[PDB]
C-alpha cells in the first residue's frame, strides 16, 4: 500500500519539528521569570532542542507568559502573524490563560486565545519551570500525532 | 556606616606600572575570564534528568484543587461559602441545597482553573479541611474548557490523590 | 513535651564568608616581557 | 426551539442566539466567515472536520469559551453526518472543490454528499437548511462543475424541500480564486483570454455580503423553501474586469487572444498537479461563462443586504501583489472599471 | 589509579543493566545510563532507584 | 575525477559545519553548568539533522518591502562564496593550487561582505539596516589592519603560495618569530569573522537578530551555514600561517590529523571565547584596531622587511 510511505514521511517532518522547536523571546510578566528558570541549569530546556530566538521569523513557538493588556494586544497578533507556519502557541500561566487575577479589570484581554489561536495551556500563578517543560513535553507529542501527508493522501 | 567600593588610586612605581603594562599588553586579566570559564568546563552539570527525575518539593506545594472525603466517604464541604468569600480572584462558585437526607450539601462547586492564582486562602479559610490544592502540577490541556472544573472534577481529583494528600496534610497540619 | 521549633544551634552557626576574594596570580611585568622577548630572539634565529 | 434555546444578551461574543449551527465545509474560504459571524452573535457551532486538526486553529478565535465545536466527518460515512447533525437546528452546507481529486468527482462533491448531507438531516429532524449552489449552474453546461452543481441543486430540493438553496455569482475576497486568480496570471508574462474577453460578462459579488446574506437566511423564516441568487451591484466585461485588476495592483497589463479549443489543452497541463492545481480544464469554462440574469429569484436585497461594489473593497484584496513601489497607493488612484448598463 | 576506575564504572554500567540489549534500551528511552539500587516497583511496572 | 575532489571536499564540510552547531551548544553548555543537546539522538548527535529538515519544510517568506532580486542574491552569494574560500587551502595538497593563493582568500572574503550589506539593505527594515552599516562599519576596522598582518608574515615565507607557508615551518612554527602578530591576528579573525565579542551586525542583544532579522527557513540556513564555514576556515588558515604542520610525502594521512586536530582546537578557542565575555560596542571595535592594533602594525611591518635584510634570511622567491 502506497498510504505506508506517506506515513512515514509523516514521521520524519514531525520529529524534525518536535525535536528542534524554536520559542520566540517573548515573555510578558513575572511568568516570564519561570520561563528563564527553565533555561536554568536545573532543567536545560536546550538539551530537548528549545532554543529562544528574538525575531519571529525565526521562531516556531509564541510562549504566552505574562499578562495580555489592551494596549499590548495589536502587538502580540502582530509578531504571531510574522511567524511562518507552522506555528504554535502555548498559554502560559493564568493572566495569558483567562485573565488570572486581572480577569475583571479594564485593560487586560481575557484570555490570549482571543487574540491568537493557542494549543497547549499550563495552568498556574506562575506555572513552575518544570510544569511549563510538561508543557513543551506536551506540545511535542502533540506534534507527533500530526497525519498532514496521511490527510493529503486520502483527499 | 558605609564603604567606598570604586574609590582608589594606583600605585605609581615602577614595577607596579609595568605590571599594568604587562597586563594591557600581554591581556593578562582576559586570561583570568579565560581560567573561569574551563573551570566550569571540567565540572558537573546540575541539570535533572526531566522527566524520569523530578526537583524537590516540600508538603507545603500549592498545586492542583481537590475535594477530600471522611474516612466514611461523606463529603467534607459542607456548603458554607468560605473559601469563595476570600478567593482573592472570585474563581470559586458555588450553589447549595438541603440534600435528601436534609445536609448541608453543595449541588455546585466550580473553579475556574485560569482564573485562580493558587494562593492557597481558599484552604486555610476551609474550617472542615474540605478543600485542598494537592501536589500535583502537571495538568496542562490542550483546550480552555478542560481548566474550569466543576464538583465532579474535583471530587475525582480527591479519590485519584487521597492517598498523597493525607499524608501531607500529616505531616504539615501542625504548622497551621 | 517541651517546645520544638526551628531554632539554631546552642552554639551558633559557624563563621560564613561575606567579604571579596580575588587571589593574586601570575608573574610580574618583567617577567612576562622577558621570556616575550627571548622567544621572539630564538624564533628568529 | 425550548428553554435552551430562547436568545439572551445583546447579541455580543459572550450572547445567547439561540442558533445551533452545523456548518460542513467551515475550513474553506467562504466556511471562515460563517463560522465568524455565527460565532460574533453567539452561536453554538458545529464543525465536522476532514482535514488536519491544525488547519482548523484559526477558528478557534472565533467563538467564546465552548462555543464552538469540532468533530471527524467524512463525506461518504453517514454515521458521522448524523453524529454531527442530530442536535442542530440549521444545517448549512458548504462542501465544494474547484477540481477532481483521485478519490472525488464533482459528483462525488456536487451530488452524492449534499444528498447525504440533507437526508440525513430530513431524518434528524433539523428545522433549517441551507445549500449554496452556483449562480451559472445548469444541465446543459460544458463544465462538470456547473452541470453536477445543477444535479445537486434537484437533488436538494427532493430531499429537503424547506431547504434555503443560494446561487452565488463568483465571490471575490482576501482568500478568493477569482481576484487572487487574474493578479497571479503574471507570472506567466501575458493574460490569455477567450475572445479576449470581448464576449464574456462577469457580476462578482463580495464575500461578506453572502455571508450576510446566509446569516439573514436563517434568522429569517419567509426564505424557507427558496432559491436565491446573490449577485453584485455591476456587470463587467471579463477583459474590463481583468484590466481593472491590473490597474489596482499596479502590474503590467498584456492580454492576447488565445483559442478556446488551445485554452484548454493548456488547462489538461496544469492538472497533471498532484497538489492544487493552478488551473484545470473546468475552471477555465468557469471563468469565460457569462454570469445569468435571473430576474425572477430573490437576490440580496430580498434579504436586507446591500450589495457592495467591488471598486470600493478591491484594494483590500490586491494591495498584497503590488510591489513596494505601490504599496502606498490610494483607492482613489484607479479611476473605476467600465460598467454595462441594465 | 582512579583514571582506571573511571573506565570500570563505566564498564559496569553495561553488566548493571542485563547487557548490552538492556544497556541500550535504557540509554535511548531514558538518555541516562547509571545504576541505580531498586527501591521498588508498582502496578503499573513502574521501577524507582 | 576532478568533480569526485569538489564533492569531496563540500560535502564533508557541510557536515562539519552541521556538527559545529551541535558542538558550540554542547560546549557552551558545560561552560554554563549545562548539558546541551542530549535529547534528540544519542548524546545529541541527531540535533543537527533534526534543525536541518526542520529549517527547509518551513515557510519562507519575501517582506511586501523587500527588494525581491537582491533579497534573494544574498543567500546564494553568502554560501556559494564560503565554500569558495576552501578550494585553495592545503591540508596538505590544495584542490586548486593557487600561486597567489593569500591574495585569493584576501579578495573573496572582502567580496563576501557585500552579502551581508545587500541582504540588510533589500530586507527594508530598519532593524535589517542598522546591521547592514555595522558591517560596512566593521570591514572599515579589520580590513587594513589583516592585511598588513599577512604581509608580515610573509616576509618571513617568501611569497604568496599557501603550499610554502608549510615549507617556510619545516624546522619551527611561526608562532614563536611572530607571536606578537598571532594574538592581533587571531582578534582580527574574530572581528572578520563576526563573532562574539564582535558579533555586532547580527547583534541579538541590540537589533533582534540584525541584517538577517527577516529571513526564516532555507534562505536563514544558508546565512547559518555560511557563518560556520567561515568559522572552520578561518582557524584552519590560522594553524596554516602560524602553527604550521610538517609534510611527508609518503605519509600525506599523518599531516591531515596534525592539521585537523589544531584546527579543532583553534575551532574550539571560538567557542571558548564567545562563552567568557560581553561585546565590544561597534565604534570601539574602530578605535580598537585604528589606534592601538594599526600603530603597533605598521611597527611590526617595517621590523620584518628590516630584520631578514640585517640578519640576512631572505627567503627564496620560488
Ligand atoms: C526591451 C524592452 C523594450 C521596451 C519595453 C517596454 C517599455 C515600456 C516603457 C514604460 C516605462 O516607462 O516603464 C517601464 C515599464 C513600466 O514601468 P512602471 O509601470 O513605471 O513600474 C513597474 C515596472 O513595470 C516594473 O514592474 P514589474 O517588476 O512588475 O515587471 C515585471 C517584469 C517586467 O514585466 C514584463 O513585462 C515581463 C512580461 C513581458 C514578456 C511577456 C509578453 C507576453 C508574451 C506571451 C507570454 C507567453 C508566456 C510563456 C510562458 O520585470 C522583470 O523583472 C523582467 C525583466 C527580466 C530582465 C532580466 O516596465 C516594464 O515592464 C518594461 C520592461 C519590460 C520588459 C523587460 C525588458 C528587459 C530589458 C532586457
Ligand atoms: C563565462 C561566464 C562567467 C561569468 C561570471 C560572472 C557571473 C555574473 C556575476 C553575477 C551577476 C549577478 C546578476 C545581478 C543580480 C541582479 C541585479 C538586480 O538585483 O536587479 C534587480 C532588478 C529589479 O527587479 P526586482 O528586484 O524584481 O524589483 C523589486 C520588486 O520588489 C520585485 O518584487 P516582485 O513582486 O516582482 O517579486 C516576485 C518575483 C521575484 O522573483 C525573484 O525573487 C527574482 C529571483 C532572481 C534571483 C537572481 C539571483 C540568484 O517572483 C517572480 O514572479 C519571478 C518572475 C518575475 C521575474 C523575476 C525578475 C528577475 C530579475 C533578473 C534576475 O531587476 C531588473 O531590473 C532587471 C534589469 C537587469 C539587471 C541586470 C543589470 C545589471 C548588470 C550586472 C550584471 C552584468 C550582466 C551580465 C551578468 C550575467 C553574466 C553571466
Ligand atoms: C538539508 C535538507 C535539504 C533537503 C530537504 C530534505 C527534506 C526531506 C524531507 C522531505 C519531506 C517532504 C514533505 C514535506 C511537505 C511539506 C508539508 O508538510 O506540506 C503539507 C502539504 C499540504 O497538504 P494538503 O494538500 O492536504 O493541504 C492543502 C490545503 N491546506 C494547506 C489548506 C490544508 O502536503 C503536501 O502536499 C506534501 C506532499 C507530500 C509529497 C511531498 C513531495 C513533493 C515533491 C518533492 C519530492
Ligand atoms: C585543556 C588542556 C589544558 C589547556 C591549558 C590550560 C588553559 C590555560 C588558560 C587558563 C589560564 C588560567 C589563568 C592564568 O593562569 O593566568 C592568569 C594570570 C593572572 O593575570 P593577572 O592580571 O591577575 O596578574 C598577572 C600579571 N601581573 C601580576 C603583572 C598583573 O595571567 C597570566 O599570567 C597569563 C599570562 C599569559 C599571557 C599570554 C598571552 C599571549 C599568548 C600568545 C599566544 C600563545
Ligand atoms: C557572485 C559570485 C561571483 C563569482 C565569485 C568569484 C568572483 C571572481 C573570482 C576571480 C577568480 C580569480 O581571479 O582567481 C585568481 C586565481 C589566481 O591564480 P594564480 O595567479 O596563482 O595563477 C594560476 C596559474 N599559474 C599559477 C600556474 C599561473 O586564478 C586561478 O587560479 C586560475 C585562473 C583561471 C582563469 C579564470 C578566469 C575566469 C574567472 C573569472 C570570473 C570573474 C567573475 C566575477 C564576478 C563577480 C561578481 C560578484
Ligand atoms: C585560549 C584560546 C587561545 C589559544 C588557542 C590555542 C589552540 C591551538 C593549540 C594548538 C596546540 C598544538 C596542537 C596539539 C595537538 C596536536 C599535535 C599534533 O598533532 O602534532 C604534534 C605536535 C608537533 O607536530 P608538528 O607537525 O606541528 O611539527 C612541529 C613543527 N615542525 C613542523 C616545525 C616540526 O606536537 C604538539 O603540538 C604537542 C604539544
Ligand atoms: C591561551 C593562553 C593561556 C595562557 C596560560 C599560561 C599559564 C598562566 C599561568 O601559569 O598563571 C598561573 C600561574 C600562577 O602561579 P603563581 O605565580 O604561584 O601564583 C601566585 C603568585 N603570587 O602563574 C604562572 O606561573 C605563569 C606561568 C606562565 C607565564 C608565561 C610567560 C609569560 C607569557 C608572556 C609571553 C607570551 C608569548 C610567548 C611566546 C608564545 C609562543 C607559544
Ligand atoms: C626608549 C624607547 C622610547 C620609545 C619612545 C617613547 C616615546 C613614545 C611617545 C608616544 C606617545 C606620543 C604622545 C602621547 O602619548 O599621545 C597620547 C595621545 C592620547 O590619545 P588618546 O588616548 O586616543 O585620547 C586622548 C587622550 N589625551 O595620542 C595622540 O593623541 C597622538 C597619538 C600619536 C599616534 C602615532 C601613530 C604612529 C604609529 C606608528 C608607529 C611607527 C611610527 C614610525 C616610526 C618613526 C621612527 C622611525
Ligand atoms: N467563487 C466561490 O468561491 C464560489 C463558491 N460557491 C460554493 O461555496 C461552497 C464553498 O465555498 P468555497 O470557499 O469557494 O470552497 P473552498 O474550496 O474554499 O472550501 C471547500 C470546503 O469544503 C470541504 N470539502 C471539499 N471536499 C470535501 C470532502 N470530500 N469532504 C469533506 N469536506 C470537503 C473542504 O474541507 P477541507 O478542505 O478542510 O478538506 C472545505 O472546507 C462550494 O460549494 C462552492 O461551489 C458557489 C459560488 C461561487
Ligand atoms: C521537479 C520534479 C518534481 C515536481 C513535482 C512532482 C512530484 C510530486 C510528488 C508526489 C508524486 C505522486 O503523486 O506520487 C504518488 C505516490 C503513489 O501514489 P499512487 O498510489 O500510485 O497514486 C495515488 C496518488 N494520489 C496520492 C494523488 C492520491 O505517492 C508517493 O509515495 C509519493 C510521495 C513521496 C514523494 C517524494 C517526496
Ligand atoms: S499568571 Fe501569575 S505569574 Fe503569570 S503574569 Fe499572571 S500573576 Fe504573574
Ligand atoms: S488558591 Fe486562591 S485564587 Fe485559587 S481558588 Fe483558592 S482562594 Fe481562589
Ligand atoms: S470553605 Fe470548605 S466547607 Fe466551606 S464551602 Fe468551601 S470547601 Fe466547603
Amino acid at each position: 500500500r502506497g498510504e505506508y510511505v506517506v506515513a512515514k514521511l509523516d514521521d520524519l517532518i514531525n520529529w524534525a519539528r518536535r525535536s528542534s522547536l524554536w520559542p520566540m523571546t517573548f515573555g510578558l510578566a513575572c511568568c516570564a521569570v519561570e520561563m528563564m528558570h527553565m533555561a536554568a541549569p536545573r532543567y536545560d530546556m536546550d538539551r530537548f532542542g528549545v532554543v529562544f530566538r528574538a525575531s519571529p521569523r525565526q521562531s516556531d513557538v509564541m510562549i504566552v507568559a505574562g499578562t495580555l493588556t489592551n494596549k499590548m494586544a495589536p502587538a502580540l497578533r502582530k509578531v504571531y502573524d510574522q511567524m511562518p507556519e507552522p506555528r504554535y502557541v502555548v498559554s502560559m500561566g493564568s493572566c495569558a490563560n483567562g485573565g488570572g487575577y486581572y480577569h475583571y479589570s479594564y485593560s487586560v484581554v481575557r484570555g490570549c486565545d482571543r487574540i491568537v489561536p493557542v494549543d497547549i495551556y499550563v495552568p498556574g500563578c506562575p506555572p513552575t519551570a518544570e510544569a511549563l517543560l510538561y508543557g513543551i513535553l506536551q506540545l511535542q507529542k502533540k506534534i507527533k500525532r500530526e497525519k498532514r501527508l496521511r490527510i493529503w493522501y486520502r483527499r | 556606616t558605609y564603604k567606598y567600593v570604586n574609590l582608589r588610586e594606583p600605585s605609581m612605581d615602577m614595577k607596579s606600572v609595568t605590571d599594568r603594562a604587562a597586563q594591557t599588553l600581554l591581556w593578562t586579566e582576559l586570561i583570568r575570564g579565560l581560567g573561569m570559564t574551563l573551570s566550569y568546563l571540567f565540572r558537573e552539570p546540575a541539570t535533572i534528568n526531566y522527566p524520569f527525575e523530578k526537583g524537590p518539593l516540600s508538603p507545603r506545594f500549592r498545586g492542583e484543587h481537590a475535594l477530600r472525603r471522611y474516612p466514611s466517604g461523606e463529603e467534607r464541604c459542607i456548603a458554607c461559602k468560605l473559601c469563595e468569600a476570600v478567593c482573592p480572584a472570585q474563581a470559586i462558585t458555588i450553589e447549595a441545597e438541603p440534600r435528601a437526607d436534609g445536609s448541608r450539601r453543595t449541588t455546585r462547586y466550580d473553579i475556574d482553573m485560569t482564573k485562580c492564582i493558587y494562593c492557597g486562602f481558599c484552604q486555610e479559610a476551609c474550617p472542615v479541611d474540605a478543600i485542598v490544592e494537592g501536589p500535583n502540577f502537571e495538568f496542562s490541556t490542550e483546550t480552555h474548557e478542560e481548566l474550569l472544573y466543576n464538583k465532579e472534577k474535583l471530587l475525582n481529583n480527591g479519590d485519584k490523590w487521597e492517598a498523597e494528600i493525607a499524608a501531607n496534610i500529616q505531616a504539615d497540619y501542625l504548622y497551621r | 513535651s517541651k517546645v520544638k521549633q526551628d531554632m539554631p544551634p546552642v552554639g551558633g552557626y559557624g563563621p560564613i564568608d561575606y567579604k571579596r576574594n580575588l587571589p593574586r596570580r601570575g608573574l610580574s611585568g618583567y617577567s612576562m616581557f622577558a621570556v616575550g622577548i627571548g622567544a621572539l630572539l630564538f624564533g628568529y634565529w | 426551539l425550548h428553554h435552551a434555546v430562547i436568545p439572551h444578551g445583546k447579541g455580543g461574543r459572550s450572547s445567547v442566539s439561540g442558533i445551533v449551527a452545523t456548518v460542513f465545509g467551515a475550513t474553506g474560504f467562504l466556511g471562515r466567515y460563517v463560522v465568524n459571524h455565527l460565532g460574533r452573535m453567539g452561536s453554538q457551532v458545529i464543525v465536522p472536520h476532514r482535514c488536519e486538526p491544525y488547519d482548523t486553529m484559526h477558528l478557534r478565535p472565533m467563538g467564546d469559551l465552548g462555543q464552538i465545536i469540532f468533530m471527524d466527518w467524512n463525506g461518504r460515512d453517514k454515521d458521522s453526518i448524523r453524529r454531527a447533525v442530530e442536535h442542530s437546528s440549521v444545517v448549512i452546507n458548504l462542501v465544494g472543490r474547484e477540481w477532481e481529486t483521485q478519490n472525488f468527482d464533482f459528483e462525488d462533491v456536487f451530488v452524492k454528499i449534499p444528498q447525504a448531507i440533507a437526508q440525513v438531516s430530513k431524518e434528524a429532524g433539523v428545522e433549517k437548511f441551507i445549500h449554496i449552489s452556483h449562480l451559472n449552474a445548469d444541465i446543459k453546461s460544458s463544465s462538470k462543475y456547473l452541470r453536477s452543481k445543477a444535479v445537486g441543486e434537484k437533488e436538494v430540493r427532493e430531499t429537503f424541500p424547506e431547504a434555503t438553496i443560494i446561487k452565488p455569482a463568483e465571490i471575490f475576497g482576501r482568500e478568493d480564486r477569482f481576484l487572487n486568480y487574474f493578479a497571479n496570471i503574471r507570472w506567466f508574462g501575458g493574460v490569455p483570454l477567450i475572445s479576449l474577453g470581448k464576449k464574456t460578462v462577469k457580476q462578482p459579488v463580495y464575500i461578506v455580503d453572502v455571508t450576510k446574506g446566509i446569516i439573514n437566511a436563517i434568522k429569517d423564516p419567509d426564505a424557507r423553501g427558496k432559491t436565491f441568487a446573490f449577485v453584485g451591484p455591476s456587470r463587467y466585461l471579463l477583459f474590463d474586469l481583468v484590466q481593472y485588476v491590473f490597474a489596482v495592483a499596479h502590474r503590467p497589463f498584456l492580454p492576447y487572444p488565445l483559442p478556446h479549443f488551445a485554452y484548454r489543452w493548456i488547462g489538461r497541463l496544469f492538472e497533471i498537479s498532484p497538489f492544487e492545481p493552478w488551473t484545470t480544464r473546468d475552471k477555465v469554462e468557469r471563468i469565460h461563462t457569462t454570469d445569468k440574469i435571473l430576474p425572477h429569484l430573490p437576490g440580496l436585497e430580498d434579504l436586507g443586504v446591500e450589495a457592495t461594489p467591488l471598486e470600493l473593497k478591491a484594494i483590500e484584496v490586491l494591495r498584497r501583489h503590488r510591489t513596494y513601489r505601490w504599496l502606498s497607493s490610494e483607492i482613489e488612484d484607479v479611476q473605476p472599471a467600465k460598467t454595462i448598463p441594465t | 589509579m582512579e583514571l582506571l576506575q573511571v573506565l570500570k564504572r563505566g564498564l559496569q554500567q553495561v553488566s548493571g543493566h542485563g547487557g548490552l540489549r538492556g544497556y541500550l534500551r535504557v540509554l535511548f528511552r531514558a538518555n541516562d545510563v547509571r545504576v541505580g539500587t531498586l527501591v521498588g516497583e508498582d502496578k503499573y511496572g513502574n521501577k524507582y532507584y | 575525477m576532478f568533480m569526485i575532489n569538489i564533492l569531496m571536499l563540500i560535502i564533508p564540510i557541510l557536515l562539519a559545519v552541521a556538527f559545529l552547531t551541535l558542538v558550540e551548544r554542547k560546549v557552551l553548555g558545560y561552560m554554563q553548568l549545562r548539558k546541551g543537546p542530549n535529547v534528540v539522538g544519542p548524546y545529541g548527535l541527531l540535533q543537527p539533522i533534526a534543525d536541518a529538515i526542520k529549517l527547509f519544510i518551513k515557510e519562507p517568506l519575501r517582506p511586501a518591502t523587500s527588494s525581491a532580486s537582491m533579497f534573494i542574491l544574498a543567500p546564494i552569494m553568502a554560501l556559494g562564496l564560503a565554500l569558495t574560500m576552501w578550494i585553495p587551502l592545503p591540508m596538505p595538497y590544495p584542490l586548486i593550487n593557487m600561486n597567489l593563493g593569500v591574495l585569493f582568500m584576501l579578495a573573496m572574503s572582502s567580496l563576501a561582505v557585500y552579502s551581508i550589506l545587500w541582504s540588510g539593505w533589500a530586507s527594508n527594515s530598519k532593524y535589517a539596516l542598522i546591521g547592514a552599516l555595522r558591517a560596512v562599519a566593521q570591514t572599515i576596522s579589520y580590513e587594513v589592519t589583516l592585511a598588513i598582518i599577512l604581509l608580515s608574515v610573509l616576509l618571513m615565507s617568501g611569497s604568496f603560495t599557501l603550499s610554502t607557508l608549510i615549507t617556510t615551518q619545516e624546522q619551527m612554527w611561526l608562532i614563536l618569530p611572530a607571536w606578537p602578530l598571532a594574538m592581533m591576528w587571531f582578534i582580527s579573525t574574530l572581528a572578520e569573522t563576526n563573532r562574539a565579542p564582535f558579533d555586532l551586525t547580527e547583534g541579538e542583544s541590540e537589533l533582534v537578530s540584525g541584517f538577517n532579522v527577516e529571513y526564516a527557513a532555507g534562505p536563514f540556513a544558508l546565512f547559518f551555514m555560511a557563518e560556520y564555514a567561515n568559522i572552520i576556515m578561518m582557524n584552519i588558515f590560522t594553524a596554516i600561517l602560524f602553527l604550521g604542520t610538517s609534510h611527508n610525502p609518503h605519509m600525506p594521512e599523518l599531516y591531515t590529523i596534525n592539521f585537523t586536530i589544531k584546527s579543532l582546537l583553534l575551532t574550539m578557542s571560538f567557542l571558548w571565547i564567545r562563552a567568557s565575555y560581553p561585546r565590544f560596542r561597534y565604534d570601539q571595535l574602530m578605535h580598537l584596531l585604528w589606534k592601538n592594533f594599526l600603530p603597533l602594525t605598521l611597527a611590526l611591518c617595517m621590523w620584518h622587511v628590516s630584520l631578514p635584510i640585517l640578519t640576512s634570511g631572505i627567503p627564496p622567491q620560488t
